[PDB]
């Protein structure tokens, strides 16, 4: 089960 | 800090108009929003973004529209406007789920811009009863005939806004199929009350037309206006 | 992707124990959150929860617990103050950066009053000639002000009110009608202690 | 960045003859993850390329592992070519059998 | 004995060619257990195992969704890299990322890492703690800033500590066998002529589960691996590998040279002479 990344 | 600036917070806009809300941030927050309150289904998505130009559907999408610019200002975007699109609106900030609320924005567009009518509040006095009886004195205000509910009544004692023992219905009730209808208790001392020096006043902010908006009657404009009753400390004897 | 807040309306006795239920559907252990919303500010956040103790400690007496077997995030505060009297909403993040709320929970807690002085009075407004209204005041919470199926009279929502000193803990409603001289006397069916408009000497 | 391609050819049992076996062509610790991997057999290209699943290794690197399918003979003589920005030219690579 | 669940992302920009390539892969372990490609016929996550048969259509479609997010989620990131260096629009980039955790026996929590690299060369990345950010150059100055007055840390932090971990047991749970499952190593020896009277002696391993394995040649025991010639392990091409080494040694001085294959699938290490 995968993250939900956050942007840069 | 970390601010969500959400602009305009109320219009009263015509069907078929093309109205555009803006937010403005400083959360430095990738992630804004576009959600909806109204009841039986409280707030829901309209559209997200995640930085200049990422642009996505929510769930409710039809009729909606949004821009993202700067890594600030979002905007929905209603063209085909239908009073479907009636509520408060209510965009956001977020960094995974910690999401950052604004004031809100009362949406009222309608069939007519004409079925309208500032408030006509007047200002009721305390029973003697009430005054003698129990040493304190409630003054009631009351609003009637207005169009868009967006009003905001406030009381205003000696020069400055009020808020000690002050309480408003927050929503303003049906009057008729169209006249909505506002009212609310101030109540001071009679110490106080038994003062012909120290005023008392009732403001309703009403927020209906702006500058430019289409007023096709040769009857006075209905603008955001501020109409008040007022009154005055009554003796004792 | 789910959720419900069972009930969106629940009427509390001020300083008792609240508990405002809530379920969610997703198989998976979801981002949950409550929210507080009170009178013309938008949401605010209460806490929220993304993995780890089930019991979450949040501001202002607010805590909640996270369950699986059958979902839950209940929210809870034991010693309910009055200013709590407003709408909850418990949000969850699905399938990415999203916030789907459910429908909402309007909290209202009655607060403590020591002397139930139900007497109503009668107010005329000063700049016309016959305008006047029924002011129900200093009732007990725990009371039912009579509906209107009168057309033109009105009676407005028990609002509870607060001054600076003492108390002042007091439910009022307000009434109006444009048919001939009613009485509050009237209007107030089951209620008490009219004081009419007979300005006495002493 | 720009990393040269470790490229490494091979059977999957031992190169028998006259009997059925199979062909790789691993290629590694090469950067921009687009690259042209070429089997051959005489200098001409092979019909089934079968190729895996792109991947990358902790140090940003990638991996990839191509294969063809085969039946040997020590007269031919398979090998590989790799087209990459980090060399100029291709850079073949003979299958050396008994390795 | 440890164990873990790591996600490697990666996003390519091909401007021109249309949309980056973007695709996730499942490591739980070093085995592959899920993947998403961006040039898939029909996108969605594909199980890369029989075993994760065991999760269901809702596992998929969940994962499948998180999955496109974090596509464009990534589509952003791109464009954000590119403003912070100055670079305009043409070059093919590649972001990539490696987000994990161990566990080990206990199950307590070894060590989880969010790793950004960004052209191959490494980006950011969250410390050991899981509490702070390392950054390069003064660009990914500004990205720390950004992930840590959002909280990410923490959010990030719940993942490692506690998602991916009740998850990656779950894995495990399933996947055991297939996961736990061995194959020793098949070895042999081969003599290779060389001019000057000396000879090739090369050690086979093959055939062999486990990717780990160590190779050593002696001349009565002592090691060799010195002046010695090696090949990273080969993969097999079947779910197993591949693995040699030599040394070269007088003619006639073979018999007192001794290779050693240790395997975790071997009872007693494998020893061969010729």
């Amino acid at each position: 089960e995968q993250y939900k990344f956050y942007s840069v | 800090e970390a601010a969500v600036t959400q602009s305009p917070r109320n219009k009263v806009a015509v069907t078929g108009g093309k109205v555009t809300l803006s937010c403005n941030q400083t959360n430095n927050h990738n992630n804004m929003y576009w959600y909806r309150q109204d009841t039986g289904h409280g707030l829901r998505l309209i559209h997200y973004s995640y930085g200049a130009g990422s642009t996505e559907k929510g769930d409710i999408p039809d009729g909606y529209k949004a821009s993202r610019p700067s890594q600030e200002n979002f905007s929905l975007i209603l063209e085909l406007a239908t009073p479907s699109q009636t509520s408060v609106y209510f965009c956001a900030s977020g960094g995974g789920g910690t999401l950052y609320f604004g004031a809100g924005t009362r949406l009222s567009v309608l069939e007519d811009l004409r079925n309208v009518t500032p408030p006509k509040v007047s200002l009721f006095e305390p029973s003697k009863a009430e005054i003698a009886n129990k040493q304190k004195a409630t003054l009631v205000c009351l609003a009637r005939g207005f169009f868009p509910d967006h009003v905001e009544l406030s009381w205003w004692v000696n020069g400055k806004e009020v808020h000690s023992g002050v309480s408003t219905d927050p929503q303003a009730y049906k009057e008729s199929n169209y006249s909505y209808c506002l009212s609310s208790r101030l109540r001071v001392s009679a110490t106080f009350w038994h003062n012909p020096r120290n005023h008392f006043r009732c403001q309703v902010q009403f927020h209906g037309l702006s500058e430019e908006d289409k007023w096709p009657e040769g009857s006075p404009k209905p603008v955001t206006q501020n109409i008040s009753a007022e009154a005055w400390g009554r003796a004792d004897c | 992707q789910s959720v419900t807040q069972p009930d969106a309306r629940v009427t509390v006795s001020e300083g008792a124990s609240l508990q405002l239920r809530c379920k969610y559907s997703y198989s998976a252990t979801p981002y949950l959150f409550w929210y507080v919303q009170y009178p013309r500010q938008g949401l605010q956040l209460l806490l929220k929860y993304y993995s780890g103790d089930p019991v979450v400690q949040g501001v202002n007496g607010f805590e909640a617990e996270f369950s699986k077997s059958n979902s839950s995030f209940h929210l809870r505060k034991a010693s309910v103050h009055w200013s709590d009297s407003a709408v909850y909403f418990c949000a969850v993040s699905g399938f990415a950066s999203a916030l789907t709320f459910g429908s909402g929970t309007k909290v209202i807690v009655l607060p403590y009053i020591q002397n139930p002085e139900p007497a109503v009075y009668a107010l005329k407004d000063p700049r016309s000639q016959d305008s006047t209204l029924c002011l129900f005041t200093d009732f007990d919470s725990q009371i039912n002000v009579p509906k209107t199926m009168e057309s033109g009279t009105f009676i407005t929502d028990a609002t509870v009110l607060d001054m600076k000193a003492m108390d002042s803990k007091s439910n009022g409603a307000i009434a109006w009608s444009n048919q001939t001289s009613f009485t509050c006397q009237d209007i107030f069916k089951e209620t008490n202690a009219t004081y009419p408009s007979s300005d006495v000497p002493c | 960045i720009q990393k040269t391609p470790q490229i490494q050819v091979y059977s999957r049992h031992p190169p028998e003859n006259g009997k059925p076996n199979i062909l790789n062509c691993y290629v590694t610790q090469f950067h921009p993850p687009h690259i042209e991997i070429q089997m051959l057999k005489n200098g001409k290209k092979i019909p089934k390329v079968e190729m895996s699943d792109m991947s990358f290794s902790k140090d940003w690197s990638f991996y990839i592992l191509a294969h063809t399918e085969f039946t040997p003979t020590e007269t031919d003589t398979y090998a590989c070519r790799v087209k990459h920005d980090s060399m100029a030219e291709p850079k073949t690579v003979y299958w050396d059998r008994d390795m | 004995g440890p164990h873990s669940l790591r996600y490697f992302v990666t996003a390519v920009s091909r401007p021109g060619l249309g949309e980056p390539r973007y695709m996730e892969v499942g490591y739980v372990d070093d085995t592959e257990f899920v993947r998403f490609d961006s040039d898939a016929e029909n996108p969605r996550y594909e199980p890369r195992a029989r075993w994760m048969e065991q999760e269901g259509p809702e596992y998929w479609e969940r994962e499948t969704q998180k999955a496109k997010g974090n596509e464009q989620s990534f589509r952003v990131d791109l464009r954000t890299l590119l403003g912070y260096y100055n670079q305009s629009k043409g070059g093919s980039h590649t972001i990539q990322v490696i987000s994990g955790c161990e566990v080990g026996s206990d199950g307590r929590l070894l060590r989880g890492y969010q790793q950004y690299a960004y052209d191959g060369c490494d980006y950011i990345a969250l410390n050991e703690d899981l509490k702070t950010w390392t950054a390069a150059d003064m660009a990914a100055l500004i990205t720390k800033h950004k992930w840590e007055q959002a909280g990410e840390a923490e959010r990030l932090r719940a993942y490692l500590e506690g998602t991916c971990v009740e998850w990656l047991r779950r894995y495990l749970k399933n996947g055991n066998a297939t996961l736990l499952r061995t194959d020793s190593p098949k070895a042999h020896v081969t003599h290779h002529s060389r001019p000057e009277d000396k000879v090739t002696l090369r050690c086979w391993a093959l055939g062999f589960y486990p990717a780990d394995i160590t190779l050593t040649w002696q001349l009565n025991g002592e090691e060799l691996i010195q002046d010695m010639e090696l090949v990273e392990t080969r993969p097999a091409g079947d779910g197993t590998f591949q693995k040699w080494a030599s040394v070269v040694v007088p003619l006639g001085k073979e018999q007192y040279y001794t290779c050693h294959v240790y395997h975790q699938g071997l009872p007693e290490p494998l020893t061969l002479r010729w």
